[PDB]
RNA sequence: CCAUAUAUAUAAUUUUAAUUAUAUAUAAUUUUAUAUUAUUUAUUAAUAUAAAGAAAGGAAUUAAGACAAAUCAUAAUGAUCCUUAUAAUAUGGGUAAUAGACGUGCUAUAAUAAAAUGAUAAUAAAAUUAUAUAAAAUAUAUUUAAUUAUAUUUAAUUAAUAAUAUAAAACAUUUUAAUUUUUAAUAUAUUUUUUUAUUAUAAUAUGAAUUAUAAUCUGAAAUUCGAUUAUAUGAAAAAA
């Protein structure tokens, strides 16, 4: 162990000695029968979120011997009723830091892997906005393009989806792109793919030089727009760190740092949230969930309505562009309640179960009393800090 | 000691300037301009 | 008095009086803090219990209870004659041990390096048993002279 | 390693930090505008680079009044001073 | 309209959360000739105000910038006891005692 | 002159810890907790904080009986803490004066004197 | 942040003359401090006593 | 006498901090009960356990001897010396010189620790403002903005009102040489902000002295000899 703690924790595979626990598996069709209580996701639902990037570091994953989650009547159930229900399918989950934004968001992804739609899972778009890793200006697409994070973004979206659903898209045009597969990339320059011949799995294999990876991009959008027999979950978790850095630390050849629209992940995030993308199929969903680690400005309160508009702040804590688009489509809000005591109570048995409680807590202390004072301790409600007095406050 | 405020409720309805100005119409400065 | 307050009275007449701190684990991390951050020492006893508890998966608390009882000296020879030692220096000699040893290990973050001594003391693998065998042998070879 | 004017760079430097580093002239405004000006992103390395970028860094850092063009002028400024 | 003039025109003497306009003079070496530098102060104010036959400014929205400094600056104790913890059925209830009562008579 | 609670059902304590104080409004409840209009979690990010927030209500096994509006000023987080810590044990002392000894023997209801001395 | 700096220059503009101040836009030394500085020859003069005590 | 806890008074609760202010008074140098130890045998003391208490700190206040002290700048008196000069004024210079030696402090020599960021603005106290204080805004450095430093203009307040001034550590994310413990190309995965495979991949991104250039600030004046900012420079400093 090299690292430090929260990598060490994230990357040590330090759930190989926790012990196994049948739990019910998630299941929205059987919601009424898994409502309120702890939870595991499918074997299919694991590969797909992992491929997607639904688990993150410092969740406390590495406690269980796989990601969990209770499902929860006030957040999963309402949320995924106003998923299924709403005509206009485009939320920005909120509330507060740790309160389970997040585990949402990896239900609903875990909700469209078990609906058979296809998901596009831009977790933490940091990676395309600090700098670290490459860029290039495209000429056709008046974009900056950045191949290294194109080309991971496309083997998420292929990796995470149900390879028989994606191959159920035909490609709507013919396209035309550099070779960059090894054994056939002097025999054949270039790839070529046909309309009603190659599915949209063969485009989203395609292998093609750096420079024309962002058209690769353009076209499996474009085609996962005009198709309607598949729905598109469309997500974004840590979206404030968007809505909160207006320009990035890419900088043009006059030394300008560069727009975030003025990006291709920038204006293909933008486009589909504003609605200027538009999916055809008609579940399609777009889900953003903001998260505590991002500073907080005037942008969201603004574009949710929660506040007016002050027009002398500077750009700096608002950004009106963002506000025009994020109205423009109708993005509603869904804040993620705190847990209830009764919720407290399911998951502090559930970790009970899991032989995670201190000697302190399970041996010699009344069960109404520990849910009582972890309820009180965990701020009323909020799941991190259930988590952190349980297994990380030895005091 | 004692300070007083005053509130009356109500119908609606320099000497270095003077000093710049002899010194720039003197002779000394006159003749530069 | 009411009725329903006298029976509260009576049922807390029995209960003891729950402890305000666990001294042993305030007596570590005082010793850890410096600079008065004690949430900074916190954070990092609490992150090695953690990891104790990861890789062995029992209450970590209790293994450093029985890992610093075992490790540190009953006795002591000072200037030559053995002194008994009572818990809270007996705890501060094991701990220093235990930091030393912890401190010879690769990680950049002292709480790792920290959280694997202490996984390693509580499977029995440790240098700094030889050093508490030392001093025993010390001791009994100077106990002519208590 | 890689040899930008007879200097040596271990491959893992960050180009914006290790130019304004070896260079005389160079601080770190003026790496970081060098690094823009040849597309660079803000954290390239130098085992990144390819001979044709290595030969663009070159000629950009030779147009600068760097090393000992910039310690003449520096050394003259001294000299002057001291006459 | 004129309003809105007014207090753009004002700009930090005025403070929307009060809707106090406030000006102070000590320019002059006398109370009366302050109080009447004042007075025309406003006159103007107020005749340019109302004078919108150029410019009224309702393209102009109002700067409040100094007096969101200006609160920074005071502690704000913005928080009342939820509603819905209130238990009156809690709150002691007087009981009889005969001996005041015969004593009020 | 005995304490009792006000027309709303509030027990109604103030505390002080270095250059903290703390005014705390104790009512029957379900443990819920706000100070200064915030979240507990959000105002206090240390732990021990809100143990030391907790202590009293342990002590007399009633944290989930008791909602508690606390607002402090002045000192920090350590102080403003344990201020609301020794007004909580004395508000709570009015819902039932014979627990007072056993609080008294926690050391909640003893104002800690110490404070910064050149 | 929108608005256009004509307009808050007009409305700068207008409000110094109203409240009788110097509008300086292009931002050059005026020596205005100067002028507006107190006079502290009195309270400085003074710091002895007054001289004109009965000896 | 402070402080601490409490009571009364005062405040038309917009000078708001009523969780406050400052007048007066009260309180403790705490007290009771057992048990064990000793006892000058209890009506003593200590320890422990119970009970009531908010109760746990601090300052001042007199003389007598001995020695030191003339920046004794803690004086007075006396003696002695100068009186065109040992008195008095102005201009400039010095007290800032540099071989050494030492005292004190500040900044450092990196990962239990530094950096950056954190706007419905996490959380203070005590002071200061008529020989002032400087808000917000605008402009330039300068780069969408922010930050930082100046300039322009001086809003309010001579103050429980306004300003100096959104305290800072904390905490959270990100980053960090030495370190191949890393980065990148391809595959790979039920660790995806990540894993795995094969390929390439003693002074730093610590420190901030010194010096150069260009600005700025106060002042009548910054040369000997002041402060600040930007672009460069980038020393010594690792072990005991
Ligand atoms: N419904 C739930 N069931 C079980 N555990 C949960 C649930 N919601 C949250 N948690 C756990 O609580 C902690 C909160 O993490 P999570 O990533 O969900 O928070 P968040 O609100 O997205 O945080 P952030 O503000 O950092 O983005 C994690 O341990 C998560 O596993
Ligand atoms: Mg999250
Ligand atoms: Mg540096």
């Amino acid at each position: 162990l090299y690292k430090n703690w929260t990598n060490t924790t994230h990357t040590a595979q330090l759930q190989q000695t926790a012990v196994p626990l049948a739990l019910p598996i998630f299941n929205f069709d059987d919601i009424s029968k898994t409502l309120n209580k702890v939870v595991s996701y499918s074997n299919k639902q694991y590969k797909s979120l992992h491929h997607l990037g639904s688990f993150k570091k410092s969740q406390f994953n590495e406690l269980f011997q796989k990601p969990v989650c209770l499902v929860r009547e006030d957040a999963t159930n309402s949320f995924l009723k106003k998923l299924v229900s709403h005509p206009v399918k485009k939320f920005i989950i909120t509330g507060e830091p740790g309160v389970g934004k997040t585990v949402l968001l990896s239900q609903a992804h875990a909700y469209a892997v078990d609906s058979k739609q296809i998901i596009i899972n831009i977790s933490y778009p940091e990676l395309f906005l600090n700098g670290r890793n490459d860029f290039s200006y495209d000429d056709d697409l008046k974009l900056f393009i950045q191949p290294m994070y194109l080309k991971k973004l496309i083997r998420k979206i292929l990796k995470a989806n149900d390879p028989a659903l994606l191959k159920s898209i035909e490609l709507s045009k013919d396209y035309k792109f550099s070779n960059a597969n090894p054994k056939n990339a002097s025999v054949k320059p270039f790839v070529t793919l046909n309309k009603t011949k190659n599915t949209v799995l063969d485009l989203l294999s395609v292998m093609t030089h750096p420079h024309n990876r962002g058209k690769l991009m353009k076209a499996i959008i474009d085609e996962l727009s005009v198709q309607s027999k598949v729905p598109i979950m469309f997500t974004v978790d840590n979206f404030s760190k968007v809505l909160t850095t207006a320009y990035s630390a890419y900088r043009n050849t006059e030394n300008k740092q560069i727009y975030s629209l003025d990006l291709q992940m920038g204006k293909l995030m933008m486009d589909i949230i504003s609605g200027e993308t538009k999916f055809a199929n008609g579940e399609s969903s777009t889900i953003l969930a903001i998260s505590g680690v991002d500073r907080t400005n005037k942008t969201l309160p603004v574009a949710l309505g929660k506040i007016p508009v002050d027009p002398y702040v500077t750009r700096y804590h608002y950004e009106p562009k963002f506000v025009e688009l994020l109205q423009k489509g109708n993005v509603t809000e869904f804040e993620v309640p705190k847990l209830n005591k009764q919720e407290v109570n399911e998951l502090i048995d559930y970790y009970k179960q899991s032989n995670v409680l201190l000697d302190k807590d399970i041996t010699g202390k009344k069960w109404e009393n520990l849910i009582d004072e972890k309820y009180f301790l965990s701020g009323n409600g909020n799941p991190r800090e259930l988590l952190k007095s349980l297994v990380l406050s030895h005091r | 000691g004692m300070k007083c405020n005053f509130f009356q409720r109500s119908e609606i309805s320099s000497a270095v300037g003077q000093k710049v100005l002899e010194l720039l119409d003197s002779p000394d400065f006159k003749k530069h301009l | 008095p009411t009725a329903e307050q006298l029976a509260q009275w009576e049922a807390l007449k029995s209960v003891p009086i729950p402890p305000r701190k666990n001294a042993t684990l305030d007596h570590i991390t005082n010793m850890i803090m410096r600079h008065g951050k004690k949430e900074k020492a916190q954070t990092i006893l609490s992150r090695a219990l953690y990891l104790v508890y990861c890789q062995t998966r029992q209450d970590p608390i209790q293994a450093l209870e029985k890992s610093l009882d075992e490790l540190a000296p009953l006795m002591m020879t000072k200037t030559v004659i053995p002194v008994p030692l009572n818990k809270r220096q007996r705890n501060r000699i094991a701990w220093n041990w235990i930091v030393q040893s912890a401190n010879q290990r690769v990680s950049s973050d002292f709480a790792v390096r920290l959280g694997e001594e202490l996984t390693a003391i509580a499977k029995g693998t440790s240098s700094a048993f030889e050093k508490r065998d030392q001093i025993h042998k010390t001791a009994i070879a100077h106990r002519a002279y208590i | 390693v890689v040899h930008i004017l007879g200097k040596g760079f271990k491959g893992k430097e960050v180009i914006k930090i290790a130019l304004a580093s070896k260079f005389y002239g160079i601080g770190k405004t003026t790496a970081e505008k060098i690094c823009s000006k040849l597309g660079f992103y803000p954290w390239m390395r130098m085992h990144q680079l390819s001979e044709p970028q290595i030969m663009s860094i070159a000629s950009e850092l030779s147009t600068m009044t760097i090393e000992g063009d910039a310690r003449a002028i520096v050394k003259d400024n001294i000299a002057l001073k001291r006459k | 309209k004129s309003l809105h003039k007014f207090r753009i025109l004002a700009r930090s003497r005025y403070d929307h959360t009060t809707d106090i306009f406030k000006m102070s003079s000590d320019k002059f070496e006398h109370a009366s000739q302050n109080a009447r530098y004042l007075h025309d102060i406003l006159q103007r104010l107020l005749a340019e105000s109302k004078d919108l036959t150029e410019d009224d400014f309702s393209d102009v929205p109002l700067d409040t910038r100094h007096t969101i400094a200006k609160s920074l600056r005071k502690k704000k104790r913005d928080y009342e006891f939820p509603e819905h913890w209130k238990r009156p059925e809690d709150a002691p209830k007087k009981k009889f005692d005969i001996v005041d009562q015969l004593l009020s008579t | 002159k005995i304490k009792t609670l006000d027309e709303f059902g509030r027990s109604i304590a103030v505390g002080k810890r270095k250059s903290s104080t703390a005014k705390v409004f104790v009512v029957r409840g379900t443990g819920e907790i706000l100070v200064n209009g915030r979240q507990l979690n959000d105002y206090f990010l240390k732990m021990k904080d809100r143990e030391s927030i907790m202590y009293p209500l342990q002590v007399i096994e009633s944290v989930g009986k008791y909602n508690i509006f606390a607002t402090t000023s002045g000192g920090g987080p350590t102080g403003q803490a344990e201020s609301i810590m020794h007004a909580i044990a004395k508000a709570l002392v009015v819902f039932n004066p014979l627990l007072k000894s056993r609080l008294h023997k926690a050391g909640v209801l003893t104002r800690d004197y110490r404070h910064v001395e050149r | 942040m929108n608005v256009p700096k004509a307009r808050l220059l007009k409305v700068a503009e207008l409000s110094a003359k109203i409240f009788d101040q110097n509008f300086n836009p292009s931002g050059i030394r005026t020596g205005s401090k100067i002028l507006n500085e107190r006079l502290k020859g009195p309270s400085v003069a003074s710091y002895y006593g007054n001289p004109d005590i009965l000896k």
